[PDB]
C-alpha cells in the first residue's frame, strides 16, 4: 500500500526537478541592487529627525 | 518494488544537489567586500503598552501603520492605539490558550486561533456597536500556529496536523489543502504579490506553495532544528528562517539554495521572531536570551542589540512605512522602537 | 580616640555601601525584583540617609564633647534624624502588614495589589512620619517661650516638658511592637502543615531573628527617655548607637535571608 | 490638556482598563490544574469522580473554591511545543497505575521514565505533584501470585502488599532532586470517595507555601 | 433593527413641568454617548444635552442650564430629559441621537424621530455662517454648497472636525460626511467634501430628486456645539 505514497514522492521530486535557476552572482547583485536603490526610503537604518517622527 | 522507487528517488535527490552546486560560483559575502558597513544602529524604547496580564504570544500591525493587535494567554485580543496608547477594544475569547492573531490589510476584521483547534474570525465594524463572531471555523485536527488574511473572503491557516488551509470565509469550506510535510508546520508568510508563500516545519524544512492550483514548488533544507519563523525579502525573491539552533539563514528563490547563514558564537539560544526593515538592508530576530539583535543582511555582522524585556520575546513585527518596530515578550507588555 | 572615630566611621562607610549592596542588586539583577520589594528598597533608603549623615555628625558630637557646628543648624539634623527613624519603623511595620494579609488572603491578595498601592502604602508611611515629628521639634521651642537649649550641647527640648514625651515614646516604639508582635504570632500559627528542616522551624526560626533583633536594638534608648524626663549625660554614647546598628543590620536581616538575594555577590 | 475630543477617547479607555482589572481580580480566584498520565493509567477515573478533539476542560468546586481540570492526552502533537503554555498551573496530577505485568517494553518503565521527563522539565522544575496510584485492590490481588522482582530488578525484601506499594511510592519520589517541590501521594481505589478532598489539601498547603516563600520568609 | 422612539410630549402652561423618555432596541446601549439636539417650529437646530457612557461627562447649552437634566437607566435602556420652570421659547421637537466615539468611528450616525412639545402664550461661541439660504437645482446637475467658521478648525492632531447633515421633508436628518473627508456608511458615493480651515464646502456628483432637503453643518471642536441656517434645495 505504500507503493502509491512512494509513487508520490518520486512524482513530486520529478516535478520539482526541473525548474531553471539562475546563476548565484546575478542573484547577489539583485539583492544589492535593490537595497542600494530603497536606502533613501527607510526609517529606520538612517535616523529620522524629532520634527517629522510621530512617536516622538 | 518499494527499494526501486527508494533507489529512483536517490537519483533524483543527487540530480537537484548535482544542479544546484553547479549553479553556484561564488558566495554572496565575496561580493560584498566592497560596499560600506552601515554601522551601529541605536534604537530607544518609544511607546510601552501594559495592558495584559499573561503572556503575550501574537501581534499583528495593521495596514496605516497606526494599529495593532494583541493576543494572550489571559483570554484577551484587545487594538490598540501606537501614537496615543489607547484601547480602542477588548474582544473576549472563548478559548484561553492562543498562539497566532491576524488584522486584515481593510482594517474590518481580525482573527485569532489556538489549541482549540479553530480559527475565530470577528467583524469590527458592525452597526449594533460590539464586536462579534462571523464565523468558527474547524476542519483541522491539531493546533493553529500561525494565520494570514488574503483579502476579506479567504484566510490561510498552518496547523500542527503536518498540513495548511485555504478558507473561504462566508461558506466556511476549505477550499484547498496543502500537504506534504513530515511533522508539524509553525511558521508562514505571504509574498507582496499574494500568489505564493511559504511555511516552515519541525522537519528542518520550508517550502514554496502556489495557492491557485495547490502544489509544493520548491524545498530547502539547511537547518538542523525545527523552524521557528519566516518573512520574505520585500521584494518577493527571499526569504528568512529562524530555528531552534541559534542560526537564521536566508534562501533565494531563483537560485533555488542558501545564500548566508546568521549566528554568532556568544548564542545558543533559538529564534522566536524574524523580520526586515523597508529596505531589506537591516534583519530583525527575537530570541530566547531575552532580547533582540540586528544583522547586516548583506555583511552578516551584528549592527546593535534591542534589549529592556524581562522575559522571551515572542512576537515581532516592523511597520509598512518603516518607522517602528513593535516586540512583545511573555513579561505582558509590548515595545515600540525607533 | 583616633580609632573610635575611625572604626566606627567604617560603621557609617560599612551601613552606606552594604544598603548600596541593596539598592543597585534591586535595579541591575532584575529577578530579585518583584511587586513586594519596593518596601525593602524604601527601608534601604532611609537606612542610607541615616548612615551617612547622622552617623558621621554624631561621631565628631561625642568626640568634642559639645555641638560647635550650629546652634540653629541642629534643628536640621534633629529633624532629619527623627524623620527617617520613623520611617524605618514605619516600613517595618507595613512590611508586618503585608506579609499577613499575603498569608491569610492567599488568593485574592497579590492580584488585588498594584504598584499604586504599594507606592502609597510607602508614601504614607513617610509623611505621616515626618508630619509626626518635624513640626514637633521646631515649635514647642515657642510654645516655650526661651529656647532653654545652650551652646554647651544640642537635644530635642521637650525633654522633662509635659507629657509629649510619653505620647512620643509610647507611639514610635510601643505602636508597632505590639503590632508586629501579634501578626508575627499569628502568622507563624498559620504555617503548620495539614496535611501530616521543616518549613514551620524554618519560618520560625527567621520571626524569632527579625523580632529579637529589633526589640534589643530600640530597647534601651525609649526605656531612658521615660525615666529621664521625670540618665548620667554619658548613657547616651550608648543609647544612640544601638539605634543605628538596627539601621545598619535591616539590610541583612530583611534582605539577605531570601535566598536569591545571596546569590547575587 | 490641548486634547479635544480626543476626549471621550480616553473614558472609553480607562472604562475598557477597568474591565480587564475587575475581570483579572474575579479569575484570580480559580485554580489551575493540569492532568497527565498514559495508555490504561485510568485517569478516567479520577475525571469520573470529579463531574458527578482539543483541551478539555473539567469543572468543579469544592468547599468555596474555584478549580479548573486540563486533560490533554488527546493533543496527540509534539509535546514540546505545546507545554510551555501550560506552565504557571498550580499543580500538576500524575496517574500511575499499579499494573506493571506486562508488555505496552514495560508499562511501569514507561510511567516511571515519564515521569523523570516531566519532573526535569525546564518549565516545572518549581511545580508541585501531585501523584494518584490506582488500582489498589488488583494490584492487592495480583501480588498473591507474582514477584516485584519482574517490574524490578534489583528487588530485595517481602512479596507482600504494603512494603511492595512503599518500593514503588519511593521509587517515584526519587526523581524530584530540587529543593522547591513536593510530591504528594495517595494510593486511590476504585470505589472511592474523597479523591477530591486529597487535592483541596495539597492546593491549600501549596498556595501557602508560594506564599511564604515569594514573601521573603524564609 | 436599530430603533430610536420618544415619547412625552404635549401642551403645557408656561411655568410648568414635563419628563421626556427616549426608548432605545437594537444596540449595544451601555456603550453609547446620548445628546439632545431640538428644532423650533420652523427655525434650525439647536443643542441641548449630552451624557457620556457610563454617565461621567455632562454639558449643557448655555440657555438651558439649571432649568433642564439629563439622566440615563441603562438596565432598562431608557434616556431621559427632566425640565422645570418652561418659557415659551422652548416649542420645539426633540431628538436623540447616539455620538460612539473612537480612533476612525462614525459620531452621530443615528437619530431619533422625535417629540413635538409646545407651550402657551408666555461670546465664545463658534458661531457659524451659510451665507446662502436656498439653491434651485435641476435633476442631474452638479451643486456646491458652502459653510464659514470663524475659528479655524485643524487642530495640532491633523484632524478637522466639521459633520454635515441632511433634513428631508418630514423626517429625521442623516449623517453624510465626518471629519471633513470621510464618507458616512450607507450614503451614495457621488457626495464629496474639501476646503482648507475655515472654508468648507460639500460637492454632489449627478443630483437626483431623492436628495432634495435642508444641509446643516456642525462643529465639534468644543463644546457647546453650533449648527448653521441651513442651505435649503428645491426642484427647478
Ligand atoms: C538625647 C539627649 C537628651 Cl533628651 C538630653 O536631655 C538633657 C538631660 O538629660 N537633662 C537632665 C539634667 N539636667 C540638668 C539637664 C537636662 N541630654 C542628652 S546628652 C546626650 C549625649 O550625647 N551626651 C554625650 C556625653 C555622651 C544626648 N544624646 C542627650
Ligand atoms: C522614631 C524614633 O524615636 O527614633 C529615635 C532614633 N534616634 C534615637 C536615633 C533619635
Amino acid at each position: 500500500a505504500s507503493i502509491a505514497q512512494a509513487r508520490k514522492l518520486v512524482e513530486q521530486l520529478k516535478m520539482e526537478a526541473n525548474i531553471d535557476r539562475i546563476k548565484v552572482s546575478k542573484a547577489a547583485a539583485d539583492l544589492m541592487a535593490y537595497c542600494e536603490a530603497h536606502a533613501k526610503e527607510d526609517p529606520l537604518l538612517t535616523p529620522v529627525p524629532a520634527s517629522e517622527n510621530p512617536f516622538r | 518494488e518499494l527499494d526501486q522507487l527508494r533507489q529512483e528517488a536517490e537519483q533524483l535527490k543527487n540530480q537537484i544537489r548535482d544542479a544546484r552546486k553547479a549553479c553556484a560560483d561564488a558566495t554572496l559575502s565575496q561580493i560584498t567586500n566592497n560596499i560600506d558597513p552601515v554601522g551601529r544602529i541605536q534604537m530607544r524604547t518609544r511607546r510601552t503598552l501594559r495592558g495584559h496580564l499573561a503572556k503575550i504570544y501574537a501581534m499583528h500591525w495593521g495596514t496605516d501603520s497606526r494599529l495593532l493587535v494583541s493576543a494572550s494567554q489571559d483570554g484577551k485580543l484587545i487594538i490598540w492605539d501606537s501614537y496615543t496608547t489607547n484601547k480602542v477594544h477588548a474582544i473576549p475569547l472563548r478559548s484561553s490558550w492562543v498562539m497566532t492573531c491576524a488584522y486584515a490589510p481593510s482594517g474590518n476584521y481580525v482573527a485569532c486561533g489556538g489549541l482549540d483547534n479553530i480559527c475565530s474570525i470577528y467583524n469590527l465594524k458592525t452597526r449594533e456597536g460590539n464586536v462579534r463572531v462571523s464565523r468558527e471555523l474547524a476542519g483541522h485536527t491539531g493546533y493553529l500556529s500561525c494565520c494570514r488574511f488574503l483579502d476579506d473572503n479567504q484566510i490561510v491557516t498552518s496547523s500542527g496536523d503536518t498540513t495548511c488551509a485555504l478558507w473561504d470565509i462566508e461558506t466556511g469550506q476549505q477550499t484547498t489543502t496543502f500537504t506534504g510535510h513530515t511533522g508539524d508546520v509553525m511558521s508562514l508568510s505571504l509574498a507582496p504579490d499574494t500568489r505564493l508563500f511559504v511555511s516552515g516545519a519541525c522537519d528542518a524544512s520550508a517550502k514554496l506553495w502556489d495557492v491557485r492550483e495547490g502544489m509544493c514548488r520548491q524545498t530547502f533544507t539547511g537547518h538542523e532544528s525545527d523552524i521557528n519563523a519566516i518573512c520574505f525579502f520585500p521584494n518577493g525573491n527571499a526569504f528568512a528562517t529562524g530555528s531552534d539552533d541559534a542560526t537564521c539563514r536566508l534562501f533565494d528563490l531563483r537560485a533555488d539554495q542558501e545564500l548566508m547563514t546568521y549566528s554568532h558564537d556568544n548564542i545558543i539560544c533559538g529564534i522566536t521572531s524574524v523580520s526586515f526593515s523597508k529596505s531589506g538592508r537591516l534583519l530583525l530576530a527575537g530570541y530566547d536570551d531575552f532580547n533582540c539583535n540586528v544583522w547586516d543582511a548583506l555583511k552578516a555582522d551584528r549592527a546593535g542589540v534591542l534589549a529592556g524585556h524581562d522575559n522571551r520575546v515572542s512576537c515581532l513585527g516592523v511597520t509598512d512605512d518603516g518607522m517602528a518596530v513593535a516586540t512583545g515578550s511573555w513579561d505582558s507588555f509590548l515595545k515600540i522602537w525607533n | 580616640v583616633v580609632f573610635i572615630v575611625l572604626v566606627a566611621g567604617s560603621l557609617s562607610l560599612v551601613t552606606i555601601i552594604g544598603n548600596i549592596l541593596v539598592m543597585v542588586s534591586i535595579k541591575v539583577n532584575r529577578h530579585l525584583q518583584t511587586v513586594n520589594n519596593y518596601f525593602l528598597f524604601s527601608l534601604a533608603c532611609a537606612d542610607l540617609i541615616i548612615g551617612v549623615f547622622s552617623m558621621n555628625l554624631y561621631t565628631l558630637y561625642t568626640v568634642i564633647g559639645y555641638w560647635p557646628l550650629g546652634p540653629v543648624v541642629c534643628d536640621l539634623w534633629l529633624a532629619l534624624d527623627y524623620v527617617v527613624s520613623n520611617a524605618s519603623v514605619m516600613n517595618l511595620l507595613i512590611i508586618s502588614f503585608d506579609r499577613y494579609f499575603c498569608v491569610t488572603k492567599p488568593l485574592t491578595y497579590p492580584v488585588k495589589r498594584t504598584t499604586k498601592m504599594a507606592g502609597m502604602m510607602i508614601a504614607a508611611a513617610w509623611v505621616l512620619s515626618f508630619i509626626l515629628w518635624a513640626p514637633a521639634i521646631l515649635f514647642w521651642q515657642f510654645i516655650v517661650g526661651v529656647r532653654t537649649v545652650e551652646d554647651g550641647e544640642c537635644y530635642i527640648q521637650f525633654f522633662s516638658n509635659a507629657a509629649v514625651t510619653f505620647g512620643t515614646a509610647i507611639a514610635a516604639f510601643y505602636l508597632p511592637v505590639i503590632i508586629m508582635t501579634v501578626l508575627y504570632w499569628h502568622i507563624s500559627r498559620a504555617s503548620k502543615s495539614r496535611i501530616k528542616p521543616s518549613r514551620e522551624k524554618k519560618v520560625t526560626r527567621t520571626i524569632l531573628a527579625i523580632l529579637l533583633a529589633f526589640i534589643i536594638t530600640w530597647a534601651p534608648y525609649n526605656v531612658m527617655v521615660l525615666i529621664n524626663t521625670f540618665i548620667p549625660n554619658t548613657v547616651w554614647t550608648i543609647g544612640y548607637w544601638l539605634c543605628y546598628i538596627n539601621s545598619t543590620i535591616n539590610p541583612a536581616c530583611y534582605a539577605l535571608c531570601n535566598a536569591t538575594f545571596k546569590k547575587t555577590f | 490638556t490641548l486634547s479635544a475630543e480626543d476626549k471621550a477617547a480616553v473614558e472609553r479607555s480607562k472604562m475598557i482598563e477597568k474591565n480587564l482589572k475587575e475581570d483579572g481580580i474575579s479569575a484570580a480566584k480559580d485554580v489551575k490544574l493540569l492532568l497527565l498520565g498514559a495508555g490504561e493509567s485510568g485517569k478516567s477515573t479520577i475525571v469520573k469522580q470529579m463531574k458527578i478533539t482539543g483541551i478539555v476542560e473539567t469543572h468543579f468546586t469544592f468547599k468555596n473554591l474555584h478549580f479548573r481540570l486540563f486533560d490533554v492526552g488527546g493533543q496527540r502533537s509534539e509535546r514540546k511545543k505545546w507545554i510551555h503554555c501550560f506552565e504557571d498551573v498550580t499543580a500538576i496530577i500524575f496517574c500511575v497505575a499499579l499494573s506493571g505485568y506486562d508488555q505496552v517494553t514495560n508499562r511501569m518503565h514507561e510511567s516511571l521514565m515519564l515521569f523523570d521527563s516531566i519532573c526535569n522539565n525546564k518549565f516545572f522544575i518549581d511545580t508541585s505533584i501531585i501523584l494518584f496510584l490506582n488500582k489498589k485492590d488488583l494490584f492487592g490481588e495480583k501480588i498473591k501470585k507474582s514477584p516485584l522482582t519482574i517490574c524490578f530488578p534489583e528487588y530485595t525484601g517481602p512479596n507482600t502488599y504494603e512494603d511492595a506499594a512503599a518500593y514503588i511510592q519511593a521509587q517515584f519520589e526519587s526523581k524530584n532532586r530540587s529543593p522547591n517541590k513536593e510530591i504528594y501521594c495517595h494510593m486511590t481505589c476504585a470505589t472511592d470517595t474523597n479523591n477530591i478532598q486529597v487535592v483541596f489539601d495539597a492546593v491549600t498547603d501549596i498556595i501557602i507555601a508560594n506564599n511564604l516563600r515569594g514573601c521573603g520568609l524564609y | 433593527d436599530v430603533q430610536l422612539v420618544e415619547s412625552g410630549g404635549g401642551l403645557v402652561q408656561p411655568g410648568g413641568s414635563r419628563k421626556l423618555s427616549c426608548s432605545a432596541s437594537g444596540f449595544a446601549f451601555s456603550s453609547f454617548g446620548m445628546h439632545w439636539v431640538r428644532q423650533a417650529p420652523e427655525k434650525g437646530l439647536e443643542w441641548v444635552a449630552y451624557i457620556s457612557s457610563g454617565s461621567g461627562t455632562i454639558y449643557y447649552a448655555d440657555t438651558v442650564k439649571g432649568r433642564f437634566t439629563i439622566s440615563r437607566d441603562d438596565p432598562k435602556n431608557t434616556l431621559f430629559l427632566q425640565m422645570t420652570s418652561l418659557r415659551s421659547e422652548d416649542t420645539a421637537m426633540y431628538y436623540c441621537v447616539r455620538s460612539i466615539y473612537y480612533y476612525g468611528s462614525s459620531p452621530f450616525d443615528f437619530w431619533g424621530q422625535g417629540t413635538t412639545l409646545t407651550v402657551s402664550s408666555g461670546g465664545s461661541d463658534i458661531v457659524m455662517t451659510q451665507a446662502t439660504s436656498s439653491v434651485p437645482v435641476t435633476p442631474g446637475e452638479s451643486v456646491s454648497i458652502s459653510c464659514r467658521s470663524s475659528k479655524s478648525l485643524l487642530h495640532s492632531n491633523g484632524n478637522t472636525y466639521l459633520y454635515w447633515f441632511l433634513q428631508r421633508p418630514g423626517q429625521s436628518p442623516q449623517l453624510l460626511i465626518y471629519r471633513m473627508s470621510n464618507l458616512a456608511s450607507g450614503v451614495p458615493d457621488r457626495f464629496s467634501g474639501s476646503g482648507s480651515g475655515t472654508a468648507f464646502t460639500l460637492t454632489i456628483s449627478r443630483l437626483e430628486a431623492e436628495d432634495v432637503g435642508v444641509y446643516y453643518c456642525m462643529q465639534h471642536l468644543e463644546y457647546p456645539l453650533t449648527f448653521g441656517a441651513g442651505t435649503k434645495l428645491e426642484l427647478k
